[PDB]
């Protein structure tokens, strides 16, 4: 999840779009990766 | 800014020498993690 | 050929404004051909000119302007009224009274719109033409408005003048924008003299300066 | 995916791996009877290895030397990290091709290297003097099941 | 028929009339005629010579400057226009299209030819393919072939092998060289990212002066990153 | 008589303004060797048929004509034969400008494997469709077209290429195979580059309607090469077939072949009703109505016809009645090969007196059966042999003519040649700038020039059956070997260089270069294929295109589909009961090292010959 943007579509549905080669695509942010891999365990990378 | 994609959301890591005002505030071990400090023994002082 | 002057040199239409064309001819367009001695021809740079109307009494198929354009005498004034982005080229008027064409004139019916930013491109050393020794570096910026764009050339942090060549393409009807490509001719030894070449373009649309920097051998 | 070698052949007089790129007219039997007939003009610069996406080419690192596999894993990671090593999804939008290779998903450059890597190729027994400062995995196929 | 072709261009001896023939098809003298227009290119432009209908026995009024410098010959078998244009001056060279000038009788249509008259002879044009030093914009790809020391500008056609929907190919106007007054021109074209695959090769299609086309392979491939691991 | 460089037989710009064969039965112009008409203009050719077309030209080639300039109503035109070009190939017309072709057909090979680098529009039916009223209606093209694009502007399109300016292909088929070597060009089964040089308005590009193409296209699309948003194809169809993982870049349509048959207005002509001329037309060898004809042994008669060529039907049936049921002669049999202890002897007149040891019969079941041969009832006109205890008679397919009269004449001229000379550079399509370093045949050229006697004697032995004592036929052979000496030597060097690998103790350097009937199709002559391979061009003889050269020159003549199929076939005939990969590892000299992974699952999966 951290390096393979498999959570990209989720980002697009929530928001965080990015213009890649002239097309709207999902932007996988570290906040999304943290909220998806460890939803209830942590809230900030410092906490992790 | 990157030549491939127009968006500037991509981040590049930069290592710099911390100021004295930040140095005195590093008393807590937790602060090392929070103030984002890394050892200089093997990492160069230039921007990556 | 006497009527080499067309009313104005360049007249701009603001995306539907529709510029008015009214050329003046030394010979009076009054001829006994049972029609006014005036007609309008619009020609884009490249292809041969096409007559919009014949003798200012009828309108040809797919006319650029729906409004009629009938003129009499040496000087005639007409308004296209209907305006299209595609119609951005020189137009020549030929009298139907005699078999002669007033070439060398034309009207530049330019166009006014929001100053869209013009893209800037920088092109690196090329293996082809190395044998000739006339090393040339080209930076390209097209579809950028205003119509007049200032170009500069900087080599090794030094301004370059005279050697640099600037060419302006005809305005595209679809985008109503002007693109100018800078061509530079230098000797092989001259290329060796400056390590880095930088292209800078200044436009009314972008207050901040825009330039492209490239280093020889860095592809 | 093919792994062509350099085409930089070496005569018996050359001290080390010679850097004479062959020009496809070389008398060397390999160029005349195989590599030249299967034409594959490669850039062949003096040092480095690159993976064209559909293959891997060694220009400096010899494929048979022990340092050939440490470059083999790097080149393979660049060649197939879009639908093989990853779960099936492409690379991240920001990370480039050199991110998923030198730092991660590559065998270490040296055994005594003080880097966080996974020794997936080189199998070195404790018999060698390399046991001093091993700082890595002893056996790759044994440890990872 | 409505097809015409120019000829005899780009090398007219100074002080000698040049001949240009338009290959008109099924042209009728009564309802159609052939004319040569001095529209030239970006300079002082006037008029050349235009022919009358067959019922007029190929006789028409001509400009005083045009008169005695241009010769017109009409042949029924030839079915085209022969320009007998005389005492060719240095600034005389320009562009003329051979077609009926909106004649009331009937309409015959047009093309034109470009010739350059100078002491220096019709040097072959040279075109070279340049890869982009900086990365191209999202989706669109920018590749260009530069023409240097090419002669004559008219008539020269530059085309790109690959063709794509909504392709952009800005055309750059001839520019005089610092030495020898050589024409300068270049071709730029943009195509979708999907259209140009990695490793794909594009060749510029440029004609210096009605001569066999030459191709120089240009770079449109996006193949990136050459591995350079260091063993320390 | 073909002009030395004549473009076409009829040089007139408009021809056959009304050429119709409606008189009586349909009539066909057999053996065309150049375009029938140089150009066309408002001329309507209808009900014309071409049966054996072998047109080859440097310039654009068109079976019927090279260019239809205006309103040429081609109709009911069926063309069959092999077409080979370089600067551009066309099925019927290399370029149709403002011309419509309706209810036409095509069924022949189209080869453009030359290494040319230009903008050509090769198509199985028409090369370029540029007219506004231009249309292709109710047409069909069974084109096994093969070409090498090696550039983006090329277009190989089966039914048509570069359809432009509103030309519409309506109710057309395309059932052949397209084999572009690389994917650089825009190659597709039923249309090529539908887009136009001028702005691509959805209407200005082109139009397709009710079209079907079940063509085994490789490296390309199945319908349209260049696909965009405003696609103007209206209805397209493609029967499911291997696309060799399918690209799946083309529209998917259903089967129900019965519905597919209705799409074509005219299915076929076949009648030709005009029923005479041809050389391969008579295969009887009319076994029925013979004195001892039996019904159950009918196939056996055919199975013995390959053993006794140039013999009466009475002798054929008499020797077929002697065949027993225990023998393996009750399966379909292809042509046999005489071998002297695994040597593949071809020169008969030298080895006819010596008792050839073995005769290898190759059955249609890909089974090899070795019989003993002894020189029995020997004749001076035609050698004969016996087959074991069965008593069957075998004879070679050669009349044992005086080869020395041809050798002593053609050998000295063939000997005085050089690899870096001007004759070879002229035979090849090479300008004096480029070098011949990409052929890699210099050493093999010198070798084949040294021992030219053996190869040349083998060639004459299989090229033709000379039943003539008069020197006219030997003079014809001498002229055919002398007029194309450079091409003959180049083909003989190429076929010997890349085809000399052994199947155990059998070298196929003699069974591939010569003996073209080993897989059936005995009609082709080993001398004609050598000439066709020599003058094929510099790109076809190139070393990099050794896999595509077979599909163009050797294939469709030896009776095989591809080079790898031929290799697998030969592995079945000789060295049977062994995996082809094992034969590869045993035959080649490259040190092959294979390592199966330690996991039992992948170790069991890797062993299977299955691809991937």
């Amino acid at each position: 999840p951290y390096i393979s943007n498999q959570y990209e579509e989720d980002a697009k549905q929530q928001g965080q779009t990015i213009n890649l080669y002239g097309k709207e695509r999902g932007l996988v942010t570290d906040e999304l990766v943290l909220k998806k891999v460890f939803d209830g365990k942590y809230k900030t990378w410092a906490e992790f | 800014k990157d030549p491939a994609d127009g968006n500037e959301v991509y981040a590049t890591n930069v290592v710099k020498e911390l100021t004295e005002a930040e140095a005195r505030n590093l008393n807590s071990f937790e602060s090392l993690i929070d103030h984002n400090i890394l050892s200089a023994r093997e990492y160069q002082s230039g921007d990556y | 050929a006497a009527a080499m002057a067309q009313s104005p040199a360049s007249l701009s239409a603001s995306a539907g404004a529709a510029a008015a064309i009214a050329c003046r001819s030394s010979q009076a367009a009054a001829a006994a051909a049972a029609a006014a001695a005036l007609a309008w021809y619009a020609a884009k740079p490249g292809a041969a000119p096409a007559a919009l109307i014949y003798a200012a009494s009828a309108a040809a198929s797919a006319v650029p302007a729906r409004f009629s354009g009938s003129g009499a005498g040496t000087d005639f004034a007409a308004a296209i009224a209907a305006v299209e982005a595609e119609d951005a080229a020189a137009y020549y008027c030929a009298q139907a009274a005699a078999a002669a064409a007033t070439f060398g004139a034309g009207t530049r019916a330019e166009a006014k719109r929001t100053v869209a930013a013009p893209s800037v491109f920088i092109f690196p050393p090329s293996d082809e033409q190395l044998k000739s020794g006339t090393a040339s570096v080209v930076c390209l910026l097209n579809n950028f408005y205003p119509r007049e764009a200032k170009v500069q050339w900087k080599v090794d942090n030094a301004l370059q003048s005279g050697n640099s060549q600037e060419s302006v393409t005809e305005q595209d009807s679809k985008d109503s924008t002007y693109s100018l490509s800078s061509t530079l001719t230098l000797s092989k030894a001259d290329y060796e003299k400056h390590k880095v070449y930088a292209c800078e373009v200044t436009h009314q649309g972008l207050s901040s300066p825009v330039t492209k920097s490239f280093n020889r051998g860095e592809c | 995916i093919l792994l062509y070698d350099a085409y930089k052949f070496g005569d018996d007089t050359t001290s080390g791996k010679a850097t004479a790129e062959a020009k496809f007219d070389s008398s060397n039997p390999a160029m005349k009877n195989f590599f030249g007939p299967v034409g594959n003009k490669v850039v062949h610069n003096q040092h480095g290895a690159y993976a064209t996406g559909d293959g891997v080419y060694y220009m400096s690192y010899r494929m048979l030397d022990k340092d050939g596999a440490i470059t083999y894993t790097h080149a393979m990671t660049h060649d197939s990290d879009q639908d093989i090593y990853l779960g099936g999804y492409g690379r991240r939008n920001g990370l480039g091709p050199e991110f998923f290779a030198k730092g991660l998903l590559q065998a270490p450059d040296q055994p005594s290297d003080a880097t966080i890597t996974i020794n997936s190729i080189l199998k070195h027994s404790k018999s060698d003097s390399t046991e001093g400062s091993r700082l890595q995995v002893l056996d790759p196929t044994e440890r990872f099941q | 028929a409505v097809a015409l072709a120019a000829s005899g261009a780009a090398a007219a001896a100074p002080g000698a009339s040049l001949k240009l023939s338009c290959a008109a098809s099924g042209a009728t003298a009564a309802a159609a005629a052939a004319a040569w227009v001095r529209a030239a290119a970006g300079k002082a432009l006037e008029w050349v010579a235009a022919i009358a209908a067959a019922a007029a026995a190929a006789a028409a009024a001509a400009a005083a400057a045009a008169a005695a410098a241009a010769a017109i010959s009409a042949d029924a078998s030839a079915a085209a226009a022969a320009l007998a244009a005389a005492s060719l001056a240095a600034a005389d060279t320009a562009a003329y299209y051979c077609a009926a000038a909106g004649a009331a009788a009937a309409a015959a249509w047009g093309q034109g030819t470009l010739v350059t008259v100078s002491s220096a002879s019709p040097t072959s044009p040279k075109v070279f393919p340049l890869s982009l030093c900086s990365t191209q914009p999202d989706g669109n790809v920018v590749i260009a072939c530069l023409v240097q020391g090419f002669f004559p500008q008219e008539p020269l056609s530059v085309t790109w092998s690959e063709s794509g929907q909504g392709v952009t190919a800005r055309n750059f106007p001839p520019s005089q060289d610092a030495s020898g007054d050589l024409y300068t021109t270049s071709s730029q074209l943009t195509l979708p990212a999907t259209q140009c695959l990695a490793g794909k090769s594009v060749t510029c299609h440029v004609k210096h002066y009605t001569n066999p086309s030459q191709d120089v392979t240009v770079p449109c491939p996006a193949v990136p990153t050459p591995p350079t691991p260091s063993p320390s | 008589e073909l002009g030395p460089d004549e473009r076409s037989y009829i040089k007139d710009t408009f021809t056959g303004r009304l050429i119709g064969e409606k008189d009586g039965k349909n009539y066909a112009i057999y053996n065309l060797k150049k375009p029938l008409f140089e150009n066309l203009s408002g001329a309507t050719v209808e009900k014309l048929s071409l049966k054996n077309v072998a047109i080859s030209g440097k310039n654009d080639i068109g079976s019927l004509a090279n260019e239809a300039t205006n309103g040429t109503k081609i109709k009911q035109v069926h063309v069959d034969g092999v077409l080979a070009g370089e600067r551009g190939v066309g099925g019927l017309l290399a370029k149709a400008d403002q011309s419509s072709i309706a209810e036409s057909s095509f069924k022949g090979r189209i080869v453009n494997t030359y290494e040319t680098t230009d903008a050509y529009n090769i198509g199985g039916l028409v090369g370029h469709l540029t007219g506004k009223n231009a249309s292709i209606a109710k047409s069909k093209a069974t084109v096994t077209i093969s070409s090498n694009t090696n550039r983006s502007d090329q277009t190989v399109g089966g039914l048509a290429g570069l359809v432009d300016q509103d030309a519409h292909i309506q109710n057309s088929y395309a059932e052949g195979d397209i084999n572009n070597v690389k994917h650089f060009g825009k190659v597709a089964g039923v249309a090529g580059y539908l887009w136009d040089r001028t702005s691509g308005e959805e209407k200005h590009a082109g139009e397709l309607t009710n079209v079907l193409s079940d063509v085994n296209v490789t490296n390309g699309n199945a319908i349209t090469g260049y696909h965009y948003t405003g696609m103007k194809v209206a209805n397209t169809f493609s029967s499911k077939a291997n696309r060799v993982v399918s690209k799946e870049s083309f529209e998917e349509r259903g089967t129900m072949l019965d519905a597919s048959q209705i799409v074509s207005k005219k299915a076929e002509i076949n009648p030709l009703t005009l029923p005479t001329v041809s050389t391969s037309g008579k295969k009887d060898s009319d076994f029925s109505k013979i004195a001892h004809y039996q019904a159950n042994r009918a196939l056996v008669y055919k199975n013995i016809e390959k053993l006794l060529p140039f013999y009466n039907k009475s002798t054929i049936v008499k020797y077929g009645n002697l065949v027993k049921e225990n023998s393996l002669l009750y399966q379909k049999e292809l042509l046999s090969a005489v071998m002297m202890k695994d040597d593949q002897v071809i020169t008969d007149i030298v080895s006819n007196k010596q008792t050839a040891n073995k005769l290898l019969l190759h059955y249609n079941d890909h089974s090899s059966e070795k019989f003993d041969l002894k020189y029995q009832t020997d004749f001076a006109n035609l050698a004969e042999y016996n087959l074991g205890n069965t008593g069957l008679l075998y004879t070679p397919n050669q009349f044992l003519y005086d080869r020395d009269s041809i050798v002593k004449e053609v050998l000295p001229e063939l000997q005085k040649l050089d690899y870096q000379s001007d004759a070879i550079r002229k035979t090849l399509g090479i300008s004096p700038e480029v070098k011949l370093t990409e052929l890699y045949l210099e050493d093999q050229f010198s070798k084949t020039k040294q021992n030219l006697g053996d190869s040349l004697k083998k060639l004459l032995s299989a090229d033709a059956g000379l039943a003539s004592d008069n020197s006219v036929t030997r003079g014809y052979l001498v002229d055919k070997i002398k007029n194309n000496k450079e091409a003959l030597l180049l083909g003989l060097t190429y076929l010997e260089r890349w085809y000399n690998f052994n199947y155990g103790q059998v070298n196929v350097k003699d069974l591939v270069m010569y003996h073209p009937d080993f897989f059936g199709k005995g009609n082709t002559s080993p001398l004609d294929t050598l000439i066709e391979l020599g003058k094929s061009g510099f790109n076809n003889l190139l070393a990099k295109n050794n896999v595509d050269t077979y599909g163009i020159s050797l294939a469709s003549q030896h009776g095989a589909t591809d080079l790898f199929s031929t290799l697998e076939h030969y592995r079945k005939v000789f060295l049977p009961n062994t995996s082809n990969n094992d034969w590869f590892k045993s035959e080649t000299k490259a040190y092959i090292v294979e390592e199966k992974s330690t996991i039992e699952e992948v170790k069991t999966k890797q062993g299977l010959a299955g691809t991937k």
